């Protein structure tokens, strides 16, 4: 009898990922997803299932981990609401509902240090950078897949970028609340966070409501060795999972 | 219950004390695993750190000032505090406003203590036994206008009576669409971008109208009501991060420009005590 | 000067032999840990009792090795200035390896059974401190510090009672819309 | 013994005995022992 | 219960009337033992000479001054009394310390009554209908600053409203960290050759900050706040020497210079009645 | 114990904790020490009242050795012993020493303590007290 | 099954120590320590057992381990006779009885090369530098915690230190017949001696009687990598443990 | 009848019957009966 923790696969629908060196994948609560049961369920109109059509790994474009890399944000589902034909079933619906299975990317050779913070915040109302009584812009806070980089500057709308704050008033050392993994270059190169929904209701809409934000927050600096590039790419693949919408509408106009 | 278990020297392959935060699961290393213990108990059950305790306690939430006086010649009866009405939110005070954000849902029936004391710094004889009538006003129940409007009949409104220095008890079941309070609601409204951001039908439980029903006597009775609640029935999910900043808003996360800073700094380098 | 991502990252430098990384008394109502989850959750009450766990994550190189040693200094002796005089109490060698994070429960040591969670000095919980053990050794290309990640976190032993108000939160002005 | 026919008026609850720190402590797919490896 | 036995001529060689104290002991001697008696019975149980009836009736342990009046311009308010607060302490009265003090250690749930009266020496047509805030502040509750403080909320204080001249009565379960109160503390809280002695965590047990929460009328109303105690679940250990000399300071058994004699002198000789 | 300032005077760790030296209530009071007037027991309580506690009589015509085992005595599991002492022995004379006529006006009296049951917690560096 | 033998754990009272990459621990002569039984004992005074306020972990100061170190000698249990409360009942009586848990840390990368001999020689008396018939002064063979270097200068009364004689007239290659183990910095880099009490009598002196001797000899030299710090720290951690001391007596006096 | 829950409203217990003078009066390592010589 021998195997290992560290080799993990996962195969959903026609995409498969591997990885040798990923910790023991965090399940949110220890609570997995699950489809709405009837006991529950507030709408009347019947919910369309696309499992396999959706339920795959979607891979996001690659981030730069430099030395002054504050961190990066994404909102879900709208990290992958421009991605096929998922996109689709969340814009011609009023609502959806699905789970989502976060894999983050991040590999070294054993001569580089670093620690990055894969956390999921349910919930995660940013703060704008006017204060006072200034708002958020749902122009920003819904980027898709480009995410929230905290190292740029601010623009009328979009939140503060303090990570120091977790861009909503609170401090980074308590984000470890949250279901969360560390990619230690030394110990760990991939994270898997399996994220259910999480919200108040049975169902929501899916458009102007996020249910979770994931956040890649470099805790400790990057330090290539002598003569290596200062740069790690961070490649981060989100797999949806039971998947549902009702109400098929009129395509979902957002600006742009 | 046992707090403690009795361990001597421990000469093994299995370290406890060795772990791997980067799966993101906190080992429950007890203090058996690192020394030799004794045999102890608890003799405690953790009674009092319930969220049902922790949020269940009655405290200050909310608080106005009024008037009941001659209202002749007042046309901006409300804006000059002839009855003054304030929207119910459990985020306008911190030191509870900050328990209840420790959570991102949390379900609860209310309770309402509405504290009025009268008072007269100017020249005034007496202080009038006042009959303070308390109302409730759901979302579409006619905003009043007047301290006299068509609205104080309360026939679907809830109405409560009573004088001032003594308070109302009235219970609330949980009013909220959802199964909880959105805490936290990372969400808008609507699709539209110029929409508010995060308090929307969730936050809006309707708005508490203060006045008195006694016509006036010879002079003006500044009163101050202070509202104080307690949660009932109090459940929670999805644990936070505790609030570090202060706010500025009801229901927004927004804070101000160079905030102070909020760790304390040492005296000295990192190998002071 | 300012609150940064630096503030929880432990310096460390290589080649130091028989010296100390951090030291912190273990107020838990004060001080570094007066913002963490636990400091938070343990302002709102005026009595805590229990054991706390205290835990390094290594984050250098994995071709590096180091040997820290985590001592726990009950009160009533000041903090330890030398590593011979920390390593006479609780101490937990910490072998820096495959594993890349320590679990040192600091066992509650006290004659009264519950202390202030205000900074009292009638009931001090102690001090808390970590020295290099042999020294901290870089492989060839690696330069400059490594950080270490402190976590705190309680014990399923801890106790809270006696709420109160907490200081931490502040409001001059009703808040408006 | 309540006064009151409708659920707002009950007292609370007091304790809820049922306590289950592990699923936020240990909110992990594999099952992790104590003093085994963590990643082997 | 049998009082006295019965009991005629004794000649014999047990003497119960001889015995050293130089043992320690004291001989349970019975007047049968020395003199002939008869047949009595006790007819008496003893209920009000238990500690919890000697310890446990409501009396003054401390009291205080404030007033509630227009505090603009008074930059430092508590010191004004604008609010009062006192540190709670059974060792500021000193016809129950005594006989809280003829014990080492006493373990007690209590209860407090708040008496507040009503006043105006100056000219005031009349007492108002205040509605008196009393606050319990544990260690590290913000020990407020102004009558308006922050504090005021009191989300995880304790809160009590009530109006002038009736009193609060709330329950406190015995908030000591050891076993009992240390009646007498042979030790310090510290080893340093500054602090304070016999004075620490066990002295402390909070503070009761002291107000009016209404808005101010036309004239200075005095108040005097006088605190009432009464112990419940009292429980006594080793029994001390009963207080001769008076008290000078809170848990400190420090006594005045040239104090004045306690024992009578007699009037005459010793032979004197 | 009790200074001998008054007011609100306290008492200094210097003193109280002499050590196998003890306390000599006919000597001269130094500033932190308690006070040492034996009549009021250096607290404000009568000599003749001190009988409550468990004590024995040394009498030269009955007894020449007293036998008093304390046990630990304490309003908790466990105190420190550094800071705090839990009991305090006392030598009070009550009747003063007539020896006879030729004889030495001094006799010795010899303390002989024997600790039992001893449990210590927590082994740590050295306690610093001052000297 | 899966499991490592490299990763060990051993906590004695308040101390707790942990490697991954140790040794199998080496029992001297496949017996554990054990207390005095009653069928042996001469004396008449019962033993004092501080089980737990002296069998703990004490780190002895570190060692700089340099390409020309000959290597290190300590006494047992003089280099733990001034530490903490171990010093004094070793001190206050006239003999006494203890087991030792020894543990040599040194740990280095996997490019550095060198091996270090960590032998325990129960009995091991010295010689002297001046040969004839010199004796070994008592005060250099009881150092306390300094222990012997042997790259020193000798002074007038200390041991030659002769590492190739073993300072006392046997071979280096030799001393494997003794319980020991090898510190291979590509294989290990902690070794752990368990030590009985080794003695002809069932209890002797512990303050002019050591009965175990640990030695710490490099036996190849440190080759560090080109541009490191041509230096390794080596620290000693030894535990008592099945402590017993007899008649509590007047404090024994050595010299200084 | 109690009103409350927790104990701290409940009433004071009365009077505690188990009376124990000994262990103030006679709290002597050896047994001495009345009569008896103390000392012998």
């Amino acid at each position: 009898c021998g195997y290992s923790d560290r080799v993990q696969q996962i195969t959903l629908g026609n995409s498969t990922i591997t990885t040798q060196e990923a910790a023991n994948a965090v399940v949110c609560y220890a609570e997995w997803p699950e489809y709405l049961p009837d006991v529950d369920a507030s709408d009347v109109n019947k919910t369309s299932k696309p499992d396999t059509s959706v339920c795959r790994f979607y891979t996001l474009d690659s981030k730069t981990w430099t030395t002054g890399s504050k961190g990066w944000c994404w909102k879900l589902p709208d990290a992958l609401k421009d991605m096929g034909v998922f996109g689709q079933n969340m814009f011609f619906h009023s609502l959806g509902r699905s789970g989502y299975t976060v894999h983050v990317q991040c590999n070294a050779t054993k001569f580089h240090s670093g620690c990055l913070l894969v956390v999921v915040i349910p919930e995660h109302q940013l703060a704008s950078h006017e204060g006072g009584n200034v708002s958020v812009k749902y122009t920003f806070t819904h980027p898709g897949e480009r995410g929230i980089d905290l190292s740029s500057a601010n623009e009328v709308g979009g939140p503060v970028k303090d990570v120091i704050y977790n861009m909503n008033g609170t401090l980074l050392g308590n984000l470890l609340i949250f279901p969360h993994q560390f990619i230690n270059l030394r110990t760990n190169n991939t994270a898997t966070i399996v994220i259910p929904y999480i919200n108040s209701v049975p169902i929501d809409s899916m458009t102007r409501h996020n249910n979770v934000s994931l956040m890649v927050i470099p805790i400790a600096p990057l330090t290539v060795p002598t003569g290596a590039t200062p740069s790690l790419p961070i490649t981060v693949t989100i797999a949806p999972m039971c998947t549902e919408f009702s109400g098929i509408r009129s395509k979902s106009i957002v600006p742009q | 219950t046992v707090a403690s278990i009795s361990s001597g020297p421990k000469h093994t392959q299995k370290v406890p004390i060795l772990t791997a935060n980067e799966t993101g699961a906190t080992m429950p290393v007890l203090p058996s695993d690192s020394i030799e213990t004794r045999t102890t108990y608890m003799h405690f059950n953790g009674s009092e750190t319930d969220v049902e305790c922790f949020l269940g306690r009655a405290a200050c939430v909310h608080v106005t000032e009024i008037q009941n006086k001659d209202a002749t010649g007042i046309d901006n009866h409300r804006e000059a505090k002839l009855f003054n009405d304030w929207k119910i939110n459990l985020s306008s005070l911190v030191q509870l406003r900050k328990k209840l954000e420790l959570f991102t849902y949390v379900r609860f029936d209310s309770e309402y203590t509405i504290l009025a004391t009268a008072s007269q710094p100017d020249s005034a004889n007496y202080s009038s036994n006042l009959v303070v009538q308390a109302m409730y006003v759901p979302p579409g129940a006619p905003n009043p206008k007047e301290w006299d409007d068509y609205t104080w009949q309360s026939a679907s409104n809830p109405s409560v009576f009573f004088k001032v220095g003594d308070t109302s008890r009235f219970s609330v079941p949980y009013v909220g669409l959802a199964s909880a309070y959105n805490c936290f609601y990372d969400g808008y409204s609507h699709d539209d971008a110029e929409t508010q951001y995060g308090i929307t039908v969730l936050n809006h439980m309707g708005s508490m109208a203060f006045r008195i029903v006694n016509e006036h006597d010879e002079h003006k009775t500044l009163v101050k009501i202070r509202v104080y609640h307690r949660a009932k029935h109090v459940e929670a999910w999805i644990p936070r991060a505790p609030r570090a900043l202060p706010y500025t808003s009801i229901g927004r996360t927004n804070y101000p420009k160079n905030t102070e800073p909020v760790i304390k700094k040492r005296k000295g380098d990192i190998k002071s005590y | 000067t300012k609150d940064e991502v630096n503030s929880y990252l432990i310096p460390l430098n290589a080649n130091r032999q028989n010296e100390q990384v951090f030291g912190t008394n273990l107020f838990i109502g004060d001080g570094v840990f007066k913002t963490t989850l636990l400091g938070e959750i343990v302002q709102y009450y005026t009595h805590w009792s229990g054991s706390l766990r205290f835990s390094l994550m290594y984050t250098g190189p994995a071709l590096s090795s180091a040997k820290l040693i985590l001592a726990y200094t009950p009160p009533g002796a000041r903090g330890p200035q030398d590593r011979r005089e920390a390593m006479l109490g609780t101490h937990v060698v910490w072998d820096i390896g495959l594993q890349s994070t320590i679990v040192m429960t600091i066992p509650w040591t006290s004659g009264v059974q519950f202390r202030y969670t205000d900074p009292d000095t009638y009931t001090s919980a102690g001090f808390l401190s970590c020295w290099y053990q042999t020294s901290l050794i870089l492989p060839p290309e690696t330069t400059g510090q490594v950080y270490l990640l402190s976590f705190i976190s309680a014990c399923p032993d801890f106790k809270l009672r006696l709420m109160k108000d907490t200081q931490t939160i502040s409001q001059t002005v009703a808040l408006t819309e | 013994i309540n006064y009151y026919k409708d659920a707002a008026s009950t007292s609370s609850a007091g304790q809820s005995l049922s306590m289950d720190p592990s699923k936020f402590t240990e909110p992990v797919k594999d099952l992790m022992l104590k003093g085994a490896p963590a990643l082997n």
